[PDB]
C-alpha cells in the first residue's frame, strides 16, 4: 500500500488501507446471513432427490416460475413513473458491482 | 461436466428438472442449463462455501476501464498520448465511436446472425452485448470518455497519456456516483427508505465494509421485473423508427449487428427515454421473453431467467425470506393469512405458500419481488433493505467517493453536480430531444421532453492546471 496516492486502483485494491482487498477485484463475497445448504457447507437445497428444506420439499424453481412469475403478455401494466432507461441503468450500475464467475 | 447440453447432475452442473405439465417443455429427460457458481475455495470441506466477485465492488465505472489490470489496458487507445479509449476500428455511428471488438472462442453474438457476422464488443465488463439498449449505455460511457479526455487536453496540453485517462476516469466513476445516488436509487428505494437507508453523506468510513454481499448479487435482480418484451427503437421525431421498432427480446439478446448494421445507438438511446418500463405487480411479476425465451437465438434451448435467479440463490446457499426479513428487523410471515397480510394478496400467498411449504423457504428473488412496492419506490421492504444496506456501504466505504475531502476540490464537486445522464446523451449522440429530469421518471413524449440547448453542460474549468 502506498502511503500517498492520486486515483483509484484498476483491481480496487488499497481503497480501504487497512484491509487491501476490501471492494477489490476477484475476492470472496461478504456474507450478512450464513448460508444454508442441504449438508451446511456445500450441496445447494435441490440437490438430493428426497432431501427437504426446514421440514418442506424443495420447490422447483421452474415450477415456481410457471406458477408465480406466469402471465399473458398482452395483459402487461406500463409505468406510469417510470421510463426503460431506469431498467436500463440498473443493469449497467449493477455490471459495476458485481460478477459471479462460472466454469 | 458439459452443462450446456447434458441434463446429468455431476459438478459443476445444476441442471433445473422440468416439473410435470409444463406450458413450454414437454420432454420431462430434458431440463434448462446451470452451471455452479465459482468457490472461493475449490474442493475444501472446512470453509462454507462461497462464491467470488470478478468487479470492484466499488461505483468506479469499472463496466467500462475493467476489474483486472491487462484488460485495463487491453482497452486503452496506447497509440497516443491524448489517453483515450481504444475504439472500433473496422465500424462507425455516423462517425461517433463503437466500442471495439472482442476476440472469441465460443462467440455468442455470431450465432444471432451468420450472415452480418458481427462478433461482441470489448468493454470492461464481458456483459456488455447480452443487450443492445445495454451496448447503448456501454458505448455512451466509453464516448463520454475520450469526449472528457479530448476537453481536458486542450484545457492542459502539458499533460501525459497515463494524466488524461486518469482525470476523465476520475470524472466518469463520479457522473456514475451522481447520477445513481441522486437520480437512481431514490427512483428505486422511495423517499422513506432513501432516508432510512441512505441519509445524509458525512465524510469516508474506513470501518465500512465495501464488499458486495452475496444475498445483493440475487436481491438486484429486482430489475429483472422491470423488463419490456421489446427493443423500442424511436426515429429523431419520437415515433416508431421502421423497419423493426419493437423488436422481440429473444431476438434482441446478444445480436450486436443490430448496434452496427441496423441504426447505432442513437434509435436505442431516444426508445429508451419514450418507452415507459414494465410495472411490477403481484399477478404480473416477469416477462415470458425472460421466461420461456431467454439466450433461445445462441443456445440448445431458451432459458427461463426468473427460475435461474432461484437455484442460483440455493447455489449461493441463501437463506430464504424469513431470514432476511428478520436480518431487515421487518415481522416474519409464519403462515397464509399472516404472509395475505405482509404481501396484501391472500391469492399470492396461497400460491407461494402451496410451493414453498411455510414462507421461511421462500427463495430471496421470489419473495422480494411478490412484495407490495414503497411509496413512490419501485420495490417493496425487504429489498429496500437489503439494496439500500449494500448502496450505504459502497458510499461511506469509498475512499474515492466524489463528496469525499481530496477526491475532487470544492470548486470541481460544484461543477460535477450540474452533470446528468440527458446531458451526457447531448455530447454523445446524434439526440437533441431529451429526457427532462428525472430521466428515469420521464417515460412520454413529448410531455417530458426538452431540448439539448435547455440543459446545462459540465463546466471543466476548475480542472485547470
Ligand atoms: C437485459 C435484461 C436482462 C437480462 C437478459 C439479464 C440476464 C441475467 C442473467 C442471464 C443473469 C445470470 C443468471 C444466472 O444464471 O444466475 C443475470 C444476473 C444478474 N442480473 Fe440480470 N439481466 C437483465 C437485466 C437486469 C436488470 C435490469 C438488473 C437490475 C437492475 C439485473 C441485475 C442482475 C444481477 C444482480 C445479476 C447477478 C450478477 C452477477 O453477479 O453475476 N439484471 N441477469
Ligand atoms: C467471461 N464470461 C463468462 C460468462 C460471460 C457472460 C458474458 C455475457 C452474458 C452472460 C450471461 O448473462 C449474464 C450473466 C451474469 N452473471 N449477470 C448478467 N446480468 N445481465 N446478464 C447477465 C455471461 N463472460
Ligand atoms: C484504437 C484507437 O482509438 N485508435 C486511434 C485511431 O482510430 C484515430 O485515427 C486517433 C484519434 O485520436 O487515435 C488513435
Ligand atoms: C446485405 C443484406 O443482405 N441486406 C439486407 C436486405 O436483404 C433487406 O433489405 C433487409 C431485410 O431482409 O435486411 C438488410
Ligand atoms: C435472419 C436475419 O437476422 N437476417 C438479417 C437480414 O434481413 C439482412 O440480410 C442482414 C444483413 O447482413 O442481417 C441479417
Ligand atoms: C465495523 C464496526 O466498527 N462496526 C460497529 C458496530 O458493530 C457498532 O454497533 C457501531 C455503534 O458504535 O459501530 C459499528
Ligand atoms: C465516526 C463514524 O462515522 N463512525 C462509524 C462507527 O460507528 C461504525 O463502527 C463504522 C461502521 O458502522 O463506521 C464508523
Ligand atoms: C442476522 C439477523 O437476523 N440480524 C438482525 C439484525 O440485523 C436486526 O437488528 C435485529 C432485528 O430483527 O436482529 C438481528
Ligand atoms: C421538446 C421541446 O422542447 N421541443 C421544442 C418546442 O417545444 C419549441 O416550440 C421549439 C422552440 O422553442 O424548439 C423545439
Ligand atoms: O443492516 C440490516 C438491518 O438489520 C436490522 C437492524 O439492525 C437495522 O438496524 C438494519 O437496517
Ligand atoms: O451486517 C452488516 C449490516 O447489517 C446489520 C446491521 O446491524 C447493520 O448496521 C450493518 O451495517
Ligand atoms: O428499524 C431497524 C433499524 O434500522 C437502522 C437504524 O435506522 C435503527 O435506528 C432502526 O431502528
Ligand atoms: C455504513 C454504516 O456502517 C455500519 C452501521 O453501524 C451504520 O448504520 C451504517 O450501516
Ligand atoms: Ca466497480
Ligand atoms: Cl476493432
Amino acid at each position: 500500500c502506498p502511503e500517498q496516492d492520486k486515483y483509484r486502483t484498476i483491481t480496487g485494491m488499497c481503497n480501504n488501507r487497512r484491509s487491501p482487498t476490501l471492494g477489490a477485484s476477484n475476492r470472496a463475497f461478504v456474507r450478512w446471513l450464513p448460508a444454508e445448504y442441504e449438508d451446511g457447507f456445500s450441496l445447494p437445497y435441490g440437490w438430493t432427490p428426497g432431501v427437504k428444506r426446514n421440514g418442506f420439499p424443495v420447490a422447483l424453481a421452474r415450477a415456481v416460475s410457471n406458477e408465480i412469475v406466469r402471465f399473458p403478455t398482452d395483459q402487461l401494466t406500463p409505468d406510469q413513473e417510470r421510463s426503460l432507461m431506469f431498467m436500463q441503468w440498473g443493469q449497467l450500475l449493477d455490471h459495476d458491482l458485481d460478477f459471479t464467475p462460472e466454469p | 461436466v458439459n452443462c450446456e447440453t447434458s441434463c446429468v447432475q455431476q459438478p459443476p452442473c445444476f441442471p433445473l428438472k422440468i416439473p410435470p405439465n409444463d406450458p413450454r417443455i414437454k420432454n420431462q429427460a430434458d431440463c434448462i442449463p446451470f452451471f455452479r457458481s465459482c468457490p472461493a475455495c475449490p474442493g475444501s470441506n472446512i470453509t462454507i462455501r462461497n462464491q467470488i466477485n470478478a468487479l470492484t465492488s466499488f461505483v468506479d465505472a469499472s463496466m467500462v476501464y475493467g476489474s483486472e489490470e491487462p484488460l485495463a489496458r487491453n482497452l486503452r487507445n496506447m497509440s497516443n498520448q491524448l489517453g483515450l479509449l481504444a475504439v472500433n476500428q473496422r465500424f462507425q455511428d455516423n462517425g461517433r465511436a463503437l466500442l471495439p471488438f472482442d476476440n472469441l472462442h465460443d462467440d455468442p453474438c455470431l450465432l444471432t446472425n451468420r450472415s452480418a457476422r458481427i462478433p461482441c464488443f470489448l468493454a470492461g465488463d464481458t456483459r456488455s452485448s447480452e443487450m443492445p439498449e445495454l451496448t447503448s449505455m456501454h458505448t455512451l460511457l466509453l464516448r463520454e470518455h475520450n469526449r472528457l479526455a479530448t476537453e481536458l487536453k486542450s484545457l492542459n496540453p502539458r499533460w501525459d497519456g497515463e494524466r488524461l485517462y486518469q482525470e476523465a476516469r476520475k470524472i466518469v466513476g463520479a457522473m456514475v456516483q451522481i447520477i445513481t445516488y441522486r437520480d437512481y436509487l431514490p427512483l428505486v428505494l422511495g423517499p422513506t427508505a432513501m432516508r432510512k437507508y441512505l441519509p445524509t453523506y458525512r465524510s469516508y468510513n474506513d470501518s465500512v465494509d465495501p464488499r458486495i454481499a452475496n444475498v445483493f448479487t440475487n436481491a438486484f435482480r429486482y430489475g429483472h421485473t422491470l423488463i419490456q418484451p421489446f427493443m423500442f427503437r424511436l426515429d429523431n421525431r419520437y415515433q416508431p423508427m421502421e423497419p423493426n421498432p419493437r423488436v422481440p427480446l429473444s431476438r434482441v439478446f446478444f445480436a450486436s449487428w443490430r448496434v452496427v448494421l441496423e441504426g447505432g445507438i442513437d434509435p436505442i438511446l431516444r426508445g429508451l427515454m419514450a418507452t415507459p418500463a414494465k410495472l411490477n405487480r403481484q399477478n404480473q411479476i416477469a416477462v415470458d421473453e425472460i421466461r420461456e425465451r431467454l439466450f433461445e437465438q445462441v443456445m440448445r434451448i431458451g432459458l427461463d431467467l426468473p427460475a435461474l435467479n432461484m437455484q442460483r440463490s440455493r447455489d449461493h446457499g441463501l437463506p430464504g425470506y424469513n431470514a432476511w426479513r428478520r436480518f431487515c428487523g421487518l415481522p416474519q410471515p409464519e403462515t397464509v393469512g399472516q404472509l395475505g397480510t405482509v404481501l396484501r394478496n391472500l391469492k399470492l400467498a396461497r400460491k407461494l405458500m402451496e410451493q414453498y411449504g411455510t414462507p421461511n423457504n421462500i427463495d430471496i428473488w421470489m419473495g422480494g419481488v411478490s412484495e407490495p412496492l414503497k411509496r413512490k419506490g419501485r420495490v417493496g421492504p425487504l429489498l429496500a433493505c437489503i439494496i439500500g444496506t449494500q448502496f450505504r456501504k459502497l458510499r461511506d466505504g469509498d475512499r474515492f467517493w466524489w463528496e469525499n475531502e481530496g477526491v475532487f476540490s470544492m470548486q470541481q464537486r460544484q461543477a460535477l453536480a450540474q452533470i446528468s445522464l440527458p446531458r451526457i446523451i447531448c455530447d454523445n449522440t446524434g439526440i437533441t430531444t431529451v429526457s427532462k429530469n428525472n430521466i428515469f421518471m420521464s417515460n412520454s413524449y413529448p410531455r417530458d421532453f426538452v431540448n439539448c440547448s435547455t440543459l446545462p453542460a459540465l463546466n471543466l474549468a476548475s480542472w485547470r492546471e
